[PDB]
């Protein structure tokens, strides 16, 4: 069975870096891209990007390069994520991914539970 | 960059068709265009795939085409399990999202 | 177009040893069979030898069976027939012809297409 | 099987010529355990390769076969009894080694190949 | 009318997947089970043939990939293990005369290493850069530990095994055969007109590098652009060059190679010194050739991408040091450059650059799991000259701005490289047994 | 060897089966000793299962084979001139790859095995 | 191709003569990878050695082959029908097994040797 399973939600001020992580297991790791999307409350999807489990290269939207930064380790097939100087507009549920082959599809076949960030003062 | 109207609507037995509108021109980047499902609270599903393909265990009720730059889904069969968010997604974009609200 | 031209006609002796030679031009020389065909003076038609397209396959009457024989150069573009010890019965015109046969790829050809002018042979 | 393999290597070609069933049955049978069955598929490839030789050539099936082309006397200009008789296989092949290739080219491309044609288009008449 | 006819020996194939075989003319690659390569090898053209051909499918890639990563680990298993080095080292910094590009990068690291004798032990030190060497614990305890130790076995490389590539030729097995795209203009995938076959692919050495194809093939006339789907930003863009772009890289110290005895028959080769000064590694590349190869690079992507678009090159974003860096293996030193000042430029439709470089001696190649290599110092100094032939890139997507576009290195899997020599080589199986209908029948 | 595989792949039908021999002669030739071992065992498979069939069928030893089969115009309503003049086989096999295996039973059970019994029964007269 | 395999291993001779393809068809194919590998240029080389015996004899290419060795009542005296119409194959392999070697060898020795020199002999009238 495949599965990802994200941290827990978190409540940060602005200014403070959050990283969240998703555990992924049921396939081979290296074999699949795994794709960062985020969701504020009552929007849309909004796609942050995607990285290349087994090369470990990252591709960032505009909206957060320079802030975004993504991270694997295969060793314990977990994959993260990293917003730096969060704002107030940035709450939101942060899901990983999985595409369904080595980077050609972008159609996801499985998701984690999403990760609620919430950031106020 | 890919629209979608805010709401559609049916009753229960007929059909609902959703379209996804591109601002970009045709130029062949249509071809993998893939619907999502996000019952309210849970992480979305995959409805099509590839304008009019379906996955492996998803009823047949569900099902789109594609005509130039516009791209719609068809949900034949209406029931209330269908009131959920409808997005398009063409590679990255993602559609801005049609709330099917069942009468 | 297809012209044939023969020449080597003549006269001969009995015990005469007479080559003709029948010159094609207008085409393909070496994707047809050829074939010898002979009428008397008073006399019809008759069919004298046959050669493949390749020069490797070759067919006579019995009656000069062992007397005749036909040969073709498909790089000159010409067919021959050497006959030997020329008996009485063999005064005729001799004619060289497309057809009579062809290879199991193509279509058959059981029939001679194109004629030449016919050249005089008398023993 | 074994038994009588290469008895007539010193025997005359035409004494020679009636074991050739003996030599014909010899042909075919831990990094041991691969170094030798390599070896196993060695001598396929090479029994292939004759049968294969063979087999463009009119001689399938056969250990005696006559053919169409022509001896040329550049090849070997010996009489028949200076050949089969006072002659061993061994001699043979050390002054025709010269000219296998050309025997080989003239065996392969000339006869079999127009004979197979010739028959293709007999078979339709 | 028309009867069945069996021909064998027909010029027809099909598709096929089977395993190639080696030829080539101490060495990681062994050679001498590769079989040796025979000289003026026959190429066939076939005309009027017109082939289809995908590189992004292409199984050649993919046992090439097994091909070198088994070939590695069986050059790795018969050398020296070094295990025992996962001890505790005291490490101060250098106190030679250190340039400012290299103030923190070396450490002088001491400890107590085992002997022939198991009763014994020797006090020794050695050279370690910072790219291979933890702190311990985060206390100044100046005590740290080999960057491998907690998740890794060590292996030596054996320095009798040149890491130098050498070309290497692919061959089909008998009932198999190799056809070329011949094509001087082919995108990758597609009907190929003009093929061939061969016995063999060309000589393709196994260059292993990121963000910079090396040593590899050109163009016969223009800068290739090729992308299994252009517009998918998940997906490299591989650009291949029709002029070598030639860099310079060098480790300019002066360095020594210290034997140490751990086993009865073992040795350990730490740096030791460094005679005379101590400088940066570095790469050097022409500002003006590289200012052309990337306006050739840009107009071929405005084929693609638009005549008004704005195309902007950048540094990589993110990844390990393997894929945010240019590395590779030049003199048996690995070398990590920053290539920052080679992808910074806007192109709008209206001396030299040095590359600063950082040498790790404990390498992960790959990314296998529970295996590293120490990679021994080179005496003396290094000096390598490269043909830079082409680039992988990756677009960048999600942007908020339809009239530019944004590309940047990328790298780190190898079958994109390897992709980039055998793009043109498909392998088939043939069909020599086929039936027709003739006139010909049967007596 | 090698020079002029496949050469008249592009070629028409007529012109590349004069061409027979060029490709036959090319179908017979640490992990990697193994593997490429393995290989050269697969090559010879193929090769005895093309000759099997051969065998099956009455056209052992021979590259061009003429049978008792008629041609099914199911299979093929194409003319000769556009087979063997204006076709190569490539495209010959792409349209066939359909029909092989109909035409292979055929070879296979009526015509070789009741011209094989009936030579078993004249030979007895 | 297995389908059908050793379905007549029961049935009369005669009836199981007309089954010869289906048996045919079916003896053509970590040190696992090495044994298996074994195994199949095992089948290779026992095949290779049956179509051997089968061009020693003048049966290559056939799977029913007529010789001009007489039978003897000392390997066995049975009718016609009490060999193909009341026996089995099976049967008949347990009383010949004894023979095997002796009719083996006639139809090595004398009549394919002798055979092939009188057509070497025809051949040159
Ligand atoms: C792209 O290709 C170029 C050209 O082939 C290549 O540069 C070459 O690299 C090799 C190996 O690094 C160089 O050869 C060395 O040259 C030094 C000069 O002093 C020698 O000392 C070396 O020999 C020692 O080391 C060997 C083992 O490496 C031992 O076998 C030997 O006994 C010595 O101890 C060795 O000859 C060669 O000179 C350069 N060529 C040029 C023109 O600079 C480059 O590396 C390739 N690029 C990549 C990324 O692979
Ligand atoms: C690294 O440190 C070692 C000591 O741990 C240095 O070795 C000493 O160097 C001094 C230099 O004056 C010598 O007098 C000592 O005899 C050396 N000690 C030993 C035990 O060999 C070494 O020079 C340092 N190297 C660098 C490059 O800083
Ligand atoms: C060897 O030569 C002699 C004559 O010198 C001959 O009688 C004998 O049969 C030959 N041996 C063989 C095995 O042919
Ligand atoms: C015999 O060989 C020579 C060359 O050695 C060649 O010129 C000649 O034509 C050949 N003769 C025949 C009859 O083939
Ligand atoms: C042919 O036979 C004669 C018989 O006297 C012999 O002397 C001669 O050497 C032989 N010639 C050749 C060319 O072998
Ligand atoms: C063929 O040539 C070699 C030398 O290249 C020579 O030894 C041999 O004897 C030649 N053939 C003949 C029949 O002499
Ligand atoms: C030693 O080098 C480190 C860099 O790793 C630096 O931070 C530290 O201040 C240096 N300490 C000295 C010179 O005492
Ligand atoms: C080596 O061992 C001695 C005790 O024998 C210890 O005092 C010293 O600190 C050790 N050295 C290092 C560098 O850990
Ligand atoms: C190659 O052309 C094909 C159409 O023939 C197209 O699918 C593919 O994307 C092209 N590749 C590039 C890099 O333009
Ligand atoms: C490096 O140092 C050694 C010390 O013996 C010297 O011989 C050698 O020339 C030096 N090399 C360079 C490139 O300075
Ligand atoms: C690289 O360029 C700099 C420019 O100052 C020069 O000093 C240096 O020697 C060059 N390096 C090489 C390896 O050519
Ligand atoms: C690289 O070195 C060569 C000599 O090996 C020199 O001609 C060339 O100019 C150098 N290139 C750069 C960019 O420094
Ligand atoms: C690079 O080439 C472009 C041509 O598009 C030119 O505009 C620009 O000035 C060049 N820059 C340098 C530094 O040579
Ligand atoms: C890329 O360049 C930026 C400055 O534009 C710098 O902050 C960043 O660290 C660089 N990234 C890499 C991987 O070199
Ligand atoms: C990148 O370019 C800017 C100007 O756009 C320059 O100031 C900077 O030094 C460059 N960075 C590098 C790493 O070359
Ligand atoms: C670089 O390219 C040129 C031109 O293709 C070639 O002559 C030279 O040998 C290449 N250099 C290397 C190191 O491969
Ligand atoms: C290719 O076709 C041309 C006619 O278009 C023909 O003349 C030529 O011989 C053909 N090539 C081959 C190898 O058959
Ligand atoms: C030809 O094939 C059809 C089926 O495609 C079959 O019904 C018909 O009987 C066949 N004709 C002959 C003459 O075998
Ligand atoms: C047969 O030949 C004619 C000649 O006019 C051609 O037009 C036709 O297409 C051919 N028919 C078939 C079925 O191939
Ligand atoms: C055989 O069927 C396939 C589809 O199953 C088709 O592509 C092929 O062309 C068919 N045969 C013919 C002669 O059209
Ligand atoms: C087995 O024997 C019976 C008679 O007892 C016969 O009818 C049947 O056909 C036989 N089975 C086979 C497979 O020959
Ligand atoms: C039959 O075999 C016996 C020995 O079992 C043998 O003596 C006899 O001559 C043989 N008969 C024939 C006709 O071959
Ligand atoms: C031959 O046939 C008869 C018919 O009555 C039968 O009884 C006898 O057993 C058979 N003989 C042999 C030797 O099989
Ligand atoms: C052959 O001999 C064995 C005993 O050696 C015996 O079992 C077998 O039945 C014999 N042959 C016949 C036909 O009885």
């Amino acid at each position: 069975q495949v599965q990802l399973v994200q941290s827990g939600a978190e409540v940060k001020k602005p200014g403070a870096s959050v990283k969240v992580s998703c555990k992924a297991s049921g396939y081979t790791f290296t074999g699949h891209y795994m794709h960062w999307v985020r969701q504020a409350p009552g929007q849309g999807l909004e796609w942050m990007g995607w990285i290349n489990p087994y090369s470990s290269g990252t591709n960032y939207a505009q909206n957060f390069q320079g802030r975004v930064t993504m991270t694997r380790d295969t060793s314990i097939t977990t994959a993260y994520m990293e917003l730096s100087r969060l704002r107030s507009d940035d709450t939101a549920v942060y899901y990983c991914a999985r595409a369904p082959d080595y980077g050609d599809r972008w159609d996801f076949d499985y998701w984690g539970q999403g990760t609620l960030v919430t950031v106020s003062s | 960059a890919l629209t979608q109207p805010p709401s559609a609507s049916g009753s229960p037995g007929q059909s609902v068709t959703i379209s996804c509108t591109g601002t970009s021109s045709d130029v062949g980047g249509y071809n993998y265009v893939s619907w999502y499902q996000q019952h309210p609270g849970k992480a979305p599903k995959v409805i099509i795939y590839e304008v009019s393909k379906r996955p492996s265990g998803v009823p047949d009720r569900f099902s789109g085409s594609k005509s130039g730059n516009t791209a719609s889904l068809t949900v034949s069969g209406l029931q209330a399990d269908d009131e959920a968010d409808y997005y398009c997604s063409s590679y990255e974009v993602f559609g801005t999202g049609t709330k099917v609200t069942v009468l | 177009e297809v012209q044939l031209v023969e020449t080597g006609g003549g006269l001969v002796q009995p015990g005469g040893s007479l080559k003709l030679s029948c010159r094609a031009s207008g085409y393909t020389f070496s994707s047809f069979a050829m074939s010898w065909v002979r009428q008397a003076p008073g006399k019809g038609l008759e069919w004298v030898s046959l050669i493949n397209d390749r020069g490797g396959l070759t067919f006579y009457v019995d009656s000069v069976k062992g007397r005749f024989t036909i040969s073709r150069d498909n790089s000159k573009n010409t067919l021959s027939l050497q006959m030997h010890s020329l008996r009485d019965g063999d005064t005729a015109v001799y004619y060289c012809a497309t057809g009579g046969m062809s290879s199991a790829l193509q279509s058959s050809k059981y029939y001679f297409d194109f004629w030449g002018q016919g050249a005089l042979v008398t023993v | 099987v074994f038994l009588g393999f290469l008895g007539a290597a010193g025997s005359t070609m035409g004494a020679a010529s009636m074991t050739l069933t003996v030599q014909a049955r010899n042909l075919l049978s831990t990094v041991w355990g691969i170094k030798q069955l390599q070896a196993r598929v060695l001598a396929v490839e090479r029994y292939l390769r004759d049968q294969q030789l063979l087999g463009i050539w009119g001689c399938s099936g056969k250990l005696i076969c006559c053919t169409n082309v022509p001896w040329n006397s550049s090849w070997s200009n010996r009489n028949l009894s200076e050949i089969w008789d006072n002659m061993t296989w061994l001699q043979w092949d050390k002054e025709i080694s010269n000219y296998t290739q050309i025997i080989y080219g003239l065996l392969e491309e000339s006869q079999n190949q127009q004979e197979k044609n010739e028959q293709d288009l007999l078979a339709l008449d | 009318n028309l009867w069945v006819t069996v021909y064998y020996g027909v010029p027809v194939w099909k598709d096929a997947e089977t395993t190639l075989f080696c030829a080539s003319d101490h060495n990681v690659w062994a050679t001498h089970a590769c079989v040796p390569t025979d000289p003026n090898p026959q190429e066939i053209h076939l005309e009027n043939v017109t082939e289809e051909f995908n590189m992004w499918k292409n199984n050649m890639v993919e046992q090439m990939h097994t091909d070198i990563i088994s070939l590695w680990d069986q050059s790795l298993k018969p050398c020296v293990k070094l295990t025992p080095l996962c001890v505790t080292l005291q490490c101060t910094n250098v106190t030679n005369n250190i340039t400012d590009d290299m103030r923190g990068e070396l450490k002088n690291c001491s400890f107590n290493m085992t002997t022939e004798l198991r009763d014994k032990r020797q006090k020794v030190h050695a050279l370690f850069y910072k790219l291979d060497i933890v702190p311990i614990n985060e206390n100044q305890n100046t005590s740290y530990r080999l960057i491998n130790c907690n998740t890794a076995a060590i292996t030596q490389a054996c320095p009798k095994v040149s890491f130098e590539p050498i070309p290497i030729h692919y061959c089909a097995p008998a009932g198999f055969a190799i056809l070329k795209c011949k094509d001087k203009k082919f995108n990758g995938t597609g009907p190929c007109p003009s093929v061939s076959t061969v016995q063999c692919t060309h000589g393709i050495k196994p260059v292993v590098s990121t963000q910079l194809l090396l040593n590899g093939s050109l163009a016969e006339e223009e800068v290739m652009i090729r992308s299994k789907d252009i517009r998918n930003n998940a997906k490299n863009i591989l650009v291949q060059f029709n002029t070598p772009v030639q860099i310079n890289c060098t480790r300019p110290n002066n360095n020594t190679r210290k034997s140490i005895r751990i086993g009865p028959g073992q040795w350990f080769y730490a740096t030791g010194d460094i005679i005379g000064d101590i400088r940066q590694a570095h790469c050097n590349v022409s500002k003006a050739t590289w200012n052309e190869t990337l306006g050739k690079v840009v107009k071929q992507l405005r084929k693609h991408f638009g005549n008004n678009t704005i195309i902007r090159f950048a540094n990589s974003s993110g990844g390990d040091l393997e894929v945010t860096t240019h590395s590779f293996n030049c003199g048996g030193e690995f070398f990590y450059c920053d290539t920052s000042g080679l992808f910074n430029s806007t192109w709008i439709s209206n001396d030299s650059i040095t590359l600063p470089c950082r040498i790790k001696q404990i390498i992960n190649m790959w990314q296998r799991i529970g295996q590293a290599m120490y990679a021994p110092p080179i005496q003396g100094v290094i000096r390598c000259v490269s043909n830079i032939t082409g680039l992988i890139l990756t677009r960048d997507g999600g942007s908020t701005d339809s009239t530019t576009e944004t590309f940047r290195p990328s790298g780190g899997d190898m079958r994109d490289n390897w992709r980039s020599e055998l793009y043109k080589y498909k392998v088939v199986k043939i069909e020599p047994l086929g039936v027709a209908p003739t006139r010909c029948k049967r007596r």
